[PDB]
């Protein structure tokens, strides 16, 4: 049953109408398939944008419910070498379908992990067998693909999911599940996503599990912040306030108790304070220069280890000395 | 329709805008004959396979079909193939003009195994009067020294801005495309001496927008927004540069590596500011790039780089 | 049988001798063991991800949980423990872990079901998941997502950032808190009473203070102090000074450094540093103690405190690169003396 | 000579009586012995004390040792050649004899080797890369009934925290000048040296900074110049390189120019070409430049700051002269 | 005079680029000269050799000098280049683009109109690297010899302590003027201790008979400690004359003991 799959897998789009966010490429692909001229596709984009779902729904719309038999889907999990190409891909392209009549589809998912020799052998397979089969290459990094292979396919860049589409998908999930979501909670959820539907679905399932109730209540910002993890905005602003206004020893004690009560990390607090202070309308940019320089130096030092207490005191002193120029 | 890289693939050695010295060398060789064993090395997309194809075609005339043996990396090129098929082709009898020879083209020679490369030595040595070998590779170090000792070495270099610009102008004239100077400049900038990639990006921009303009090129082939990077670096106030970096580059999915590397290029090629301030900005950009290469690539590092650049510009 | 185990535990160092065998022996990590005890009566154990400072008891907690779940008989048949001392590439994750997950649970005996819950699933734990490459980690995604009915995955790490975001989302995050004096004084006093460790009033609380949230290091220091006090045979009590001497920390020598920094010129400071470097001390520990003293003491100006914090940060960052301890320590003391 | 007069047991030690008693306490029950890490100044006598402790844990045959060779194969066909000091009761490995291939030797050799156990002496544990230390982290705990580690180092700063926790830590403070003088007295009465006044021995200690290995070697070196008869004003024969560094500092404080920078670079090249590390060169140069009474506190502070900066540079670089010449030029610009 | 075809197809000898990096033309814009030099450094692909050339040349170049700080600023760049060059073996060569900037800092800092003459250059580093390798191999052989004989000495001897402390004293003991010692018994005792030290370090006295007709085959120590310890050319000549008489006396004593 589908009620056992996680929310990332349960809500996988099955038709091209369930793929939100991508409109300029989805409409163009639909037109390509309806009019017949479907060229070799290269779906390039970040993880969680919906490239695999898009190509799966496309193959479903093209071949019907028997997609799993008329399409050759290869990925990084399968052995993709030069001999694998030579045998499997060439035998698939040269032959015809065993279930119906029509062009074939080879979905090379995650083809950014293929060997250079494999791509050099495949670039002439794409150019030779081009009247009975097509090629779809999915990629997250366009630098791992040879320029020869990169030039034979039409490139489609999957942009990160915008606010409207991600809110539409959130509303669809809240309709499918007996769940309610607060508006500010929804905004905070969209903020910590960066256009990644996987993260949204995962944390939505997790906060539904956090509810502890039969779901007669709503999901507020507190639930998301306590469940999604990472220094809560409350503790973040409390530490920032104690650093900016309170005394040195009191600020040290506050930072220590905050980072030791929930086991928070100093790097997460650093990034959070950087994100919060970005909205601060400040005086002459010298304070911002000092703050950014010292915080980046402390982050680079943390990225290699050291004393957490010394680095926390360094963060406190850096923020304080940077703000002392604003007077 | 056929892509412009394949449709406008050069068929005569004069159409190649590559390295002039080696091109005239191969042209004189095809004119006089007596083609020796050769190994052409370089980088992808500079006219290596097309060069040897044009040389073989011009040298063999109509006998190209029965006098040229093409073996790519897509075909088996092991010890057994070199032992049987290459030797049978080299021993094959063929009546040719008194200035021509049978040509064995081996594309991607850097992928052949050590056994095949070792067996090819005497194969090319005993039949060096009726069979000639032309290797096309990207790394000459992958081919054993005994094989390199029996052949000429042609190292192809990157294509300068002028040659790629001339080839693109010829293609535009042959295709009647609407373009502009800044668009072609952005195309050549994103090509990085890669003629094949340049023609591919040009054709993609044409088929996607019709007009070859820098905005479209930085849109259909969007990667780091150079002009946007230049406007970010040339900002007068820190908040403006920070907002540009946040909205235009970071909120649109541009990776930090692309931002810093595009940043380095913009600076190196900058002319608005003096030399010393440019060197200091490159030094800051360089340190930021070093930090990112270690996996510390975030928005805070780029913000600190911009802050240090502004502090340098702050007299 | 059991007596041999008792004797081997009695002849074992105190770290392994007093390893928590049940979920009740966990002294401070109560939030996690409460859920682990509640799910012991149910059968819905989710995929878990333990993360926190070293020596907080993650491995001990998961071992005690697996014991209380399966009994000493099924302890060796329904557990797949993979540590960092084994190969954990893509090949291993795809073959061995997936074959163990796809396999069915072993049949419990008649004595197992009478005393232990015997859940219908097995447990695959991966200790020290920081060394696992991200591709081998992503390979575990569907392996743990589809076979969740028969196996449960328990990841253990120190840095939660080293694990990819999908794996951190699939597992329930359990953060183990640092074991300071407050939440570990009871366990330390129990260990001291069980071994007849005659100490003073403020020794144990001091030991954890040196441990900085690490019960393993505190137990090791307590064992060393007990050995050093039993060798002497004087019958006296262990002192905090004797503990901080063998812990790599003395207070009087640090106060001398503070006096030389406050009052003194370059020559006297250089001479005292040359004399202090004769006695082997780690420069990192000296910098940490100076930082604690300067930031904690409420007798210095805030403008002085910003500068001392930045100087200590720079000194630690320079020492973290393999530099000469003498030169760095002298430069730090000279720079903080000019303040 | 240092080697002719060296203690072979715990009862033969002649300084740090509390450390000798602690070692006897630790060797009273030898089977329930955890891993040990001897740390302290270089030249104190920790490598002699570890062997003396082994002589208490095992028979006197621990000193009858032999040198063998073992070959290793890395990820490529580069063959790693490592010599091993072995004994019928213990073995000694020094991972400081190669580059970044310490992890391979450590893991493979220790796994092959793993009273009732065989002791392992890791010499110069500071040169152990972080990856080799991480590999040894779990090997220390998995095999604790067959392999016990005795790691000798001069500073626990580069040693990771897990390794520090996995073994007992034993500090070896440098012997006092009085104990060094008493040892030199026994040495000169046994080697039949002629001392006009005993205080010279004290001065030797004052020239060694607690180092006994350096003290005895310098005493023997100056005994050959005075022809086995030390006078009241025998010149402390500071190692030739120390005299070269002192002359370099004199040249630095005397002339500050590029023409003098050329001869400074030449002196640095001549020093580096004769098997003298650049970190020790920088340390001695800075310490003897701070001793120049002509400079003031403002100059000495800048000198120590530049020396720390260029020490970090040298620890992050490989072309040592590229940092040494830069430090010298910065010092010239400061003065 | 053949150079036209070279201007036609050949680049700029890295030496010519180094001499151009120290030259400023007073008649051209400094920015145009900088971009021309950048393109020449990039086209050559050998930024390291150009920089090593700049490093050997800068002390001999005329540069308006205030306090020789210019050299202090350039030590920081050179250190930046060394870090970048080390990182090129660890990371994919994206950092190679910044390698051309370090040579151009020499043009900014030390470029002067006074530098009209071409300074010829050499490769002291390859000779120093081969010498450092040879000295390291000698030291590694001595350390192996100590490991085979001295069972305990090898545990206390680091490579650095051996080079800076032990070998200079050992050589000073062997080079000591035994002709000043009137007491024959004390001379014999010192010679017996020195024979024991030569045996502990496995130092062999070889009669080098490679002397063309000149009646004094010099005695040499194998391995030659002299090449590692004797940094000063003045001390080499003084020590060689003293050692020749000592080594003959030591050889006679080794033969007596044999
Ligand atoms: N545009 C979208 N609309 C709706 N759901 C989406 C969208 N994009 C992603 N999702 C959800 O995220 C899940 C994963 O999508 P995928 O297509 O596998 O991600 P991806 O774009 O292929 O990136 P990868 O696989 O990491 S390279 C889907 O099953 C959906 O539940
Ligand atoms: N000098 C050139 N003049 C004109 N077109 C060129 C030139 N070099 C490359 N091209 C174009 O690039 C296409 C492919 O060139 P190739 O010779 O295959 O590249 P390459 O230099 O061999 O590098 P490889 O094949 O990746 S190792 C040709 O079909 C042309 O369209
Ligand atoms: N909460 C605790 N209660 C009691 N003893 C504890 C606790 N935490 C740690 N210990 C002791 O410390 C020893 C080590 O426990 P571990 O679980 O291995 O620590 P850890 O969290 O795994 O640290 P690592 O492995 O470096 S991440 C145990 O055997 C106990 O003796
Ligand atoms: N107990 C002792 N009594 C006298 N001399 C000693 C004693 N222990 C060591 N020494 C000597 O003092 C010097 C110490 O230097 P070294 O042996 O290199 O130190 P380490 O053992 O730490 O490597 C050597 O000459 C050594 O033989
Ligand atoms: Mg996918
Ligand atoms: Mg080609
Ligand atoms: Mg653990």
């Amino acid at each position: 049953s589908k009620e056992n799959l996680p929310w990332v897998e349960k809500y996988r789009p099955e038709t091209l109408d369930e793929v939100y966010g991508q409109n300029e490429v989805i409409t163009t692909v639909r037109k390509f398939v309806d009019e017949g001229k479907l060229p070799h596709l290269l779906f390039y984009g970040p993880p969680g944008t919906g490239k695999t779902s898009t190509i799966v729904a496309l193959a479903r719309e093209i071949y019907g419910k028997n997609y799993s038999n008329m399409v050759l889907e290869l990925n990084a999990s399968d052995d993709r070498g030069i001999d694998v190409v030579r045998n499997q891909i060439k035998d698939f392209a040269s032959t015809r379908q065993i279930f119906s009549k029509g062009f074939k589809l080879i979905i090379l998912d995650e083809a950014d992990a293929m060997t250079n020799a494999a791509q050099n052998a495949l670039r002439r397979v794409i150019e030779r067998y081009t009247k009975n089969t097509r090629f779809c290459v999915l990629a997250n990094y366009a630098h791992k693909l040879t320029p020869a292979l990169l030039s034979r396919c039409t490139r489609f860049r999957f942009q990160p999911l915008p606010q409207e589409a991600i809110e539409r998908r959130i509303a669809n999930v809240l309709v499918h599940e007996k769940l309610k979501l607060s508006p500010n909670a929804e905004k905070a959820l969209i903020e910590l996503s960066n256009g990644d539907m996987r993260r949204v679905l995962n944390v939505l399932q997790s906060c539904k599990a956090t509810l502890d109730n039969p779901d007669e209540d709503e999901i507020s910002d507190d639930v998301i912040y306590e469940c999604c993890g990472a220094p809560r905005p409350s503790d973040l602003k409390a530490v920032l306030k104690s650093i900016l206004e309170d005394d040195w020893g009191t600020a040290h004690y506050t930072l220590n108790k905050v980072r030791s009560a929930k086991g928070l990390a100093l790097i997460d607090l650093i990034e959070g304070i950087v994100k919060i202070l970005e909205d601060y309308e400040l005086q002459n940019e010298e304070t911002r220069v000092h703050l950014l320089t010292k915080l980046a130096d402390i982050e680079y030092s943390i990225s290699k280890g050291g004393n957490d207490q010394i680095q926390g005191s360094a963060v406190i002193g850096a923020i304080k000395a940077s703000f002392e120029n604003e007077t | 329709q056929l892509p412009w890289v394949e449709k406008y693939r050069p068929q005569v050695l004069s159409d190649i805008v590559g390295n002039k010295e080696t091109i005239d060398r191969l042209q004189q060789i095809a004119k006089d004959g007596n083609m020796p064993h050769m190994i052409i090395s370089g980088m992808p997309g500079i006219g290596k396979t097309t060069s040897v194809h044009c040389l073989a075609h011009e040298l063999l005339g109509r006998s190209y079909a029965d006098g040229v043996l093409e073996l790519n990396a897509s075909d088996d090129r092991g010890i057994d193939v070199v032992r049987n098929q290459i030797k049978h082709f080299a021993q094959k009898k063929l009546h040719l003009p008194p200035g021509k020879h049978k040509i064995v083209i081996l594309d991607e020679a850097d992928s052949m195994t050590a056994g095949a490369q070792q067996a090819l030595r005497r194969t090319m040595e005993l039949y060096s009067n009726s069979t000639r070998f032309a290797f096309a590779c990207n790394q000459s170090n992958k081919i054993i020294e005994p094989l390199q000792s029996r052949c000429a070495i042609l190292r192809y270099s990157k294509l300068s801005d002028e040659d790629v610009l001339k080839r693109l102008l010829q293609i535009i004239k042959l295709e009647d495309v609407k373009y502009t100077n800044d668009g072609l400049e952005a195309i050549i900038f994103t090509a990085e001496g890669d003629m094949r990639q340049a023609i591919n990006n040009l054709q993609s921009t044409v088929a996607g927008h019709g007009l070859v303009n820098a905005d479209n090129v930085f849109k259909i082939v969007d990667s780091p927004h150079p002009l946007i990077v230049k406007k970010m670096l040339l900002a007068s106030n820190l908040e403006d540069s920070i907002q540009i970096l946040r909205t235009d580059l970071w909120k649109k999915g541009y990776s930090s590596i692309d931002i810093v590397t595009t940043s380095f290029r913009v600076t190196k090629n900058l002319a608005q500011v003096k030399e010393s301030v440019r060197l200091e900005m490159i030094k800051e950009i360089g340190l930021t790039h070093m930090r990112i290469l270690e996996g510390v690539g975030t928005y805070l590092q780029l913000a600190s780089m911009l802050a240090k650049i502004h502090k340098l510009n702050n007299k | 049988s059991k007596l041999a185990a008792e004797q081997s535990l009695a002849q074992q160092p105190w770290v392994e001798k007093y390893r928590p065998k049940n979920l009740d022996e966990v002294t401070a990590q109560d939030h996690a063991v409460t859920v682990l005890k509640k799910t012991l009566k149910s059968a819905n154990l989710p995929h878990m991800l333990f993360y926190g400072p070293p020596g907080t008891g993650k491995t001990s907690t998961i071992l005690a949980l697996t014991k209380e779940l399966y009994g000493p008989d099924l302890m060796k048949s329904r557990i797949l423990e993979l540590n960092a001392s084994d190969e954990r590439g893509i090949s291993i994750v795809r073959e061995k872990v997936k074959n163990f997950a796809r396999l069915t649970v072993s049949k419990p005996s008649k004595h197992d079901l009478e005393n232990y819950p015997c859940p219908p699933y097995k447990i695959i734990i991966l200790d020290e998941a920081d060394s696992m490459t991200a591709d081998a980690q992503s390979a575990l995604r569907r392996t743990m997502e589809t076979y969740s009915g028969v196996t449960r995955f328990c990841l253990i790490c120190n840095y939660v950032t080293r694990i990819i975001d999908p794996l951190a989302s699939r597992c329930s995050k359990f953060r183990f808190k640092a074991l300071d004096a407050s939440n570990a004084i009871d366990r330390l006093r129990f260990i001291s009473e069980q071994e007849n460790v005659k100490c003073d009033d403020g020794v144990l609380e001091r030991i954890l203070d040196i441990s900085a949230g690490d019960l393993r290091r505190g137990i090791t220091l307590l064992q060393s102090a007990s050995k050093g006090a039993q060798y002497l045979g004087d019958g006296k009590n262990i002192t905090s000074t004797q503990v901080e001497e063998l812990a790599g920390v003395p207070h009087d020598i640090l106060i001398e450094i503070v006096e030389k920094v406050k009052s003194g010129d370059f020559d006297e400071i250089k001479k005292y540093v040359n004399t202090f470097m004769k006695s082997g001390w780690s420069a990192a520990s000296v910098v940490n103690q100076l930082h604690e003293y300067y930031i904690t003491n409420d007798n210095f100006d805030t403008n002085f405190k910003n500068q001392i914090s930045w100087l200590l940060f720079t000194t630690d960052s320079r020492l973290n690169n393999g530099t000469n301890e003498h030169i760095q320590l002298l430069n730090l003391l000279v720079k903080i003396s000019q303040l | 000579w240092v080697d002719k007069y060296r203690p072979k047991s715990l009862n033969a030690l002649s300084h740090n009586e509390e450390l000798t008693n602690f070692l006897k306490s630790l060797s009273d029950q030898p089977r329930d012995l955890p891993h040990l890490l001897l740390y302290g100044p270089n030249g104190t006598g920790k490598k002699t004390r570890c062997m003396a402790l082994l002589e208490s844990i095992f028979g006197p045959g621990v000193y009858r040792l032999k040198i063998d060779v073992r070959q290793f194969v890395t990820a490529s066909n580069r063959k790693l050649e490592l010599n091993v000091v072995s004994s019928p009761y213990h073995l000694e490995i020094t991972p400081s004899d190669m580059g970044n291939n310490d992890r391979i030797v450590i893991q493979e050799l220790l796994k092959e080797v793993a009273h009732r156990y065989k002791c392992v002496i890791i010499n110069e544990a500071n040169s152990l890369t972080k990856d080799a230390q991480a590999a040894l982290r779990r090997t220390m705990e998995k095999y604790s009934k067959n392999i016990r580690l005795i790691m000798v180092c001069d500073s626990m700063s580069p040693i990771i925290a897990p390794i520090k926790s996995r073994c007992l830590l034993i500090r070896c403070p440098a012997p006092s000048d009085s104990e060094i003088s008493t040892i030199l007295s026994d040495v000169v009465t046994n080697e039949r040296i002629q001392l006009e006044t005993k205080d010279i021995l004290k001065r030797i200690a004052q020239a060694s900074n607690g180092n006994l290995r350096v003290s005895l070697l310098m005493l023997e070196s100056m005994a050959l110049n005075n022809e086995l008869a030390l006078k009241s004003s025998s010149p402390i024969i500071k190692p030739d390189w120390i005299i070269v560094i002192h002359k370099l500092t004199r040249k630095i404080v005397k002339e500050r120019s590029v023409n003098s920078l050329i001869e400074c670079r030449a002196v640095l090249y001549d020093l580096l070409a004769h098997c003298i590390p650049a970190n020790i060169i920088l340390k001695e140069l800075t310490f003897s430049l701070l001793d120049v009474e002509t400079l003031n506190t403002t100059n000495k502070s800048s000198i120590i700051e530049y020396s720390s900066v260029f020490d970090e540079r040298l620890s992050l670089g490989n072309k040592a002269i590229f940092h040494l010449e830069g430090f010298i030029a910065k010092v010239m610009c400061c003065l | 005079n053949t150079w036209a075809s070279s201007n036609k197809d050949s680049p700029i000898s890295w030496f010519k680029i180094v001499n151009q990096l120290f030259r400023k033309d007073p008649h051209r814009d400094i920015k145009e000269q900088f971009y021309e030099l950048l393109n020449q450094v990039e086209l050559n692909g050998n930024s390291d050799r150009i920089l090593q050339g700049c490093f050997n040349i800068f002390p001999y170049v005329k540069y308006s000098d205030n306090g020789i700080r210019k050299p202090a600023n350039i030590s920081d760049w050179l250190f930046f280049h060394d870090l970048m060059y080390q990182s090129m073996y660890a990371h994919n060569g994206e950092l190679l683009r910044y390698s051309a900037l370090v040579p151009l800092v020499f043009f900014q800092t030390f470029g002067d109109i006074a530098n009209k003459d071409d300074i010829r250059m050499k490769n002291s580093e390859y000779e120093q690297r081969e010498l450092k390798r040879a000295n390291s191999d000698i030291v590694s052989l001595i350390m192996r010899h100590i490991s085979v004989q001295s069972p305990l000495m090898a545990s206390f001897t680091d490579r650095k302590s051996l080079i800076f402390e032990i070998l200079p004293y050992l050589d000073s003991m062997i080079s000591s003027d035994f002709n000043k010692i009137r007491n024959l018994k004390l001379k014999q005792a010192i010679m017996e201790e020195l024979v024991q030290l030569l045996k502990s370090f496995q130092l062999n006295l070889i009669q080098n008979r490679s002397e063309g007709f000149d009646v004094r085959g010099g005695l040499t120590i194998d391995p030659p400690i002299d090449e590692v310890v004797l940094l000063n050319p003045k001390h080499i000549n003084e020590v060689q004359h003293k050692r020749a008489n000592n080594l003959s006396s030591l050889l006679a004593k080794i033969e007596e003991n044999r």
